[PDB]
RNA sequence: AGGAGGUAAAAAUGUGAAAA
RNA sequence: GCUUGAGUCUCGUAGAGGGGGGUAGAAUUCCAGGUGUAGCGGUGAAAUGCGUAGAGAUCUGGAGGAAUACCGGUGGCGAAGGCGGCCCCCUGGACGAAGACUGACGCUCAGGUGCGAAAGCGUGGGGAGCAAACAGGAUUAGAUACCCUGGUAGUCCACGCCGUAAACGAUGUCGACUUGGAGGUUGUGCCCUUGAGGCGUGGCUUCCGGAGCUAACGCGUUAAGUCGACCGCCUGGGGAGUA
């Protein structure tokens, strides 16, 4: 358990699913939970509400590691991405900072031609 | 002869040898009868982003007017010198003077 | 319609990053002429100064490294 | 693109004087020197078609001058082409 | 693209994200470039753009208001 | 360079030979020609241990020193020479002291260029120096695997190697076979790339063209009799078996890599 | 007034003669 | 012979114009290792597919080819096609001002010639991502399609070939003449540069409109208006732009 003091809640959110992972400041993850793992699958899985429940399931078992204050790193858009944020704060942790990092290219790889 | 605005960064450890680098290229400058204008070494300056490593670098400005042939030879050295990092050159624009800082 | 070298004729440099900061956002993105109001001729000169500064690691391409 | 000093050298040899910069004779030679200079450039790269269009242009333009000069003065026509060596 | 709001925040208010590119740039970089519609997409847009200013200029005449 | 002769006669139609006008036409340097006796693939026991070899034209061994031990002595290339044994072209170089030797001709080499060896050589084509001084990401050829061995890697026509990493005592090279192999950093290597890269485009054209090169006809396995090859037999071109060697070793898939002594040098095996 | 987010699974067919 | 035609020279200007050699960041993908783990992923929903071997998720290092967010705008350049990360080397054209120089050297043109998106083909390299054909899962009456998961040629580079597009402002090219308004853009001149201005002058170019023109829609100082020169082309539709 080691009883760490500060961890980083990496929340990789997509237009279809949202993974919640409270890692360590070192990056070595100590636990995670997903919107799909919290029950809701399919349409209900891709909702801001589902994002909120996933936050709590991940917020649990981290107090075991004793993370008091933590950093939040959100990645990519999606139905949640902002609903689970307050749900993570309501969990009872000190939100030190929220750094939004996204894979925004400078016109690199080729995008698909889907969605017709 | 054309004017140039040579500028490059140096590894902090090799920052101690910057005079020698300048003096060597100054020999190249005199070896080309190039009308050197500036020599404003801005010193050990921190970068906007870590270039593979090194948060801090060592900027140096030359801004020298020189013959076409020598400028070709000079840049090849930078690509084969492990001390120098990011060594670009510019065009004439009527030889300049004083620094910005 | 903002003031520039339109009357006080001068030349644009890249070393004056302080002034270059006046034409970029927090993420270091080139601010369009629709906001600056500056002329297109100097806007291109401004953009070249930014890319030169970005290459010399003066002004970051993006925030996080 | 020829050097200004070179163009000054050409005019000082063909026309009546340096002021005859726009004379028919100098116009021919000036275009010729440019072609020979670009001949080496187009010898390689084989892709500067836009630049080549400029070349083919000054070729036809130089061609037109000679045709005019011939009907104008048969003598000077042959006099210019021998000091420049272009007909073959 | 970062917010801290040290001590007195008690709320997100990280609108700076949406103020720059957040999802607007990702909403379109996801697919189909074609290099042909982008031109016509804005030509149809800027067509109405100039016509949007054209509409507002020829208003003063009636309706009793 | 690459030229295709006109179809004057059958067998001369698909003939495409590589011509090189820079090649010195004349008898080679005598002091560097040891006689070489071909064997047609027969060992001490005289049995044909390596089939398909035999005949061909008489060749003389060109003593080319790829060991490159002369250090600090500048040398100008006198001329380039055609080598019947090699795949590329050799270049007759002359050291300042008055000693002529042969070397593999790099891509950028002319009859008048000046190269040298040592730890202070200039980064130029044909120059040989310890890989600890060579800039990463560059391209070199004629590389050694043992310090002072002689040079085994990349010595074929139009071939080279790509130096990638340099972790202290070792250097990771990306061989031309698309494989990453480590090697002692203190090994020497000629900087540049082997010339005559058009040797590949050469098409023999006729059967005899391969014969005088020294290669005897190859007999297909499916044509032999049951006792002569695991294949063959039957009535008309029927296979029915898994492709193997004339000795019974599974071909088309069987990896015969079994050394283990030099395994800790293979970073990323080719694929 | 100015710029951004959200918005539809299936939905086939209809033959050949009438205008002061 | 002259000069208002065309052209040359001197002096500046803006520019994704063309070609070659290097190089930077983001991203994607793969590889190696650590932590850690029951789902991941996709859609309208779902499934195929990856995964207790131990993925996805997350962190460090490295290897790669291609494409260059913002700048960027009915902005500019180019004959057209088409060309936008930056630096350097060679180079084309156009535009504006003040004079000088040649003295109609002009315009156009069958044949002919050069160039010419993409796809496609030949030889040799390269291959991340995207993705014809193709496989499978859905949808469906069936789906040989649209959707999703993978995926080859090809897209990339060097060197050749093919010469076709709704190659289109659907408007041939050159010159002249016939009221304006709001713009953008780049040079040049004068005035108190007192102050982002006041008074003008060319080119390019955007939209709205008078006269006149048209079948009408609309065009409209860059005309489909009014004249002149040369050139290509049309003669009902299908056949067919085939034999």
């Amino acid at each position: 358990r080691k009883q760490v003091s500060d961890g980083v809640a990496h929340i990789h959110a997509s237009f279809n699913n949202t993974i919640v992972t409270i890692t360590d400041r070192q990056g070595n993850a100590l636990g995670w939970a997903t919107a799909g793992g919290s029950g809701f699958r399919g349409s209900r899985k891709s909702t801001p509400f589902a994002a909120q429940v996933a936050a709590e399931r991940c917020a649990d078992a981290v107090k075991e590691y004793g993370i008091k204050n933590l950093e939040v790193m959100v990645k990519g858009p999606g139905p949640g991405r902002e609903s689970t944020i307050r749900a993570l704060n309501a969990a009872g942790f000190r939100i030190t900072n929220i750094t939004d990092v996204t894979p925004i290219p400078h016109n690199g790889c080729r995008p698909p031609k889907k969605r017709r | 002869m054309r004017h140039y605005e040579i500028v490059f960064m140096v590894h902090p450890d090799q920052s101690e040898q910057v005079p020698g680098m300048i003096e060597r290229y100054t020999a190249a400058i005199t070896g080309a009868e190039g009308k050197i204008h500036r020599l404003e070494d801005w010193g050990r300056r921190q970068l906007a982003y870590p270039i593979n490593k090194l948060h801090k670098a060592h900027y140096v400005l030359m801004n020298v007017e020189a013959p076409q042939e020598v400028i070709d030879e000079l840049e090849t050295t930078f690509r084969f010198n492990d001390a120098v990092i990011r060594s670009m050159v510019m065009r004439t624009k009527h030889a300049v003077t004083e620094a910005s800082p | 319609f903002c003031r520039f070298t339109a009357e006080g004729v001068q030349e644009i440099d890249y070393k004056d990053i302080a002034t270059l900061k006046n034409y970029i956002t927090e993420s270091g993105k080139i601010v369009p002429s629709r906001i600056t109001g500056t002329r297109a001729k100097y806007q291109r000169q401004l953009a070249r100064a930014i890319k030169r500064a970005r290459y010399l690691s003066l002004l970051p391409y993006t925030d996080r490294h | 693109s020829l050097s200004t000093e070179a163009t000054a050298k050409i005019v000082s040899e063909f026309g009546r004087d340096a002021n005859d910069t726009g004379s028919t004779e100098v116009q021919v030679a000036l275009l010729t020197a440019q072609i020979n200079h670009l001949q080496g450039h187009f010898a390689e790269h084989k892709k500067d078609h836009h630049s080549r269009r400029g070349l083919l242009r000054m070729v036809s333009q130089r061609r037109k001058l000679l045709d005019y000069l011939k009907r104008k003065d048969v003598a000077r026509y042959t006099q210019l082409i021998e000091r420049l060596g272009l007909r073959r | 693209i970062k917010v801290r709001e040290n001590e007195p925040f008690d709320v997100a208010l990280r609108r700076f994200k949406r103020s720059c590119e957040k999802a607007g740039v990702l909403a379109e970089v996801r697919r189909r470039e074609f290099y042909e519609k982008p031109t016509t997409e804005r030509k149809r847009a800027k067509a109405s753009a100039v016509k949007r200013h054209a509409k507002k200029l020829a208003r003063e005449n009636a309706r009793r208001t | 360079a690459v030229v295709k002769c006109k179809p004057t006669s059958p067998g001369r139609r698909h003939v495409v030979k590589v011509v090189n006008p820079e090649l010195h036409k004349g008898k080679p340097f005598a002091p560097l020609l040891e006689k070489n006796s071909k064997s047609g693939g027969r060992n001490n026991n005289g049995r044909i241990t390596t089939r398909h070899i035999g005949g061909g034209h008489k060749q003389a061994y060109r003593i080319v020193d790829f060991k490159r031990n002369k250090d600090g002595i500048p040398a100008v290339v006198e001329r380039l020479e055609y080598d019947p044994n090699r795949s590329a072209n050799i270049a007759l170089v002359l050291y300042k002291d008055g000693e002529r030797r042969y070397i593999l001709a790099p891509k950028g080499l002319k009859a008048g260029d000046q190269i040298q060896s040592g730890v202070d050589a200039a980064i130029k084509p044909g120059n040989t120096l310890p890989m600890r001084n060579i800039p990463v990401g560059s391209t070199v050829h004629n590389v050694e695997m043992k310090p002072g061995k002689g040079g085994q890697l990349a010595r074929s026509a139009g071939t080279y190697v790509q130096i990638v990493a340099r972790d202290g005592a070792y250097v990771t090279l990306r061989l031309r076979s698309g494989e990453m192999r480590k090697v002692e950093a203190d090994c020497r290597a000629t900087l540049g790339e082997v010339g005559n890269a058009e040797h590949m485009l050469r098409v023999l054209g006729k059967a005899g063209a391969a014969r005088w090169r020294g290669v005897r006809p190859t007999v297909r396995g499916t044509a032999m009799n049951p006792v002569d090859h695991p294949h063959g037999g039957g009535e008309g071109r029927n296979f029915g078996k898994h492709p193997v060697t004339p000795w019974g070793v599974q071909t088309k898939g069987k990896k015969t890599r079994s050394n283990k002594r030099t395994d800790k040098f293979i970073v990323r095996r080719r694929s």
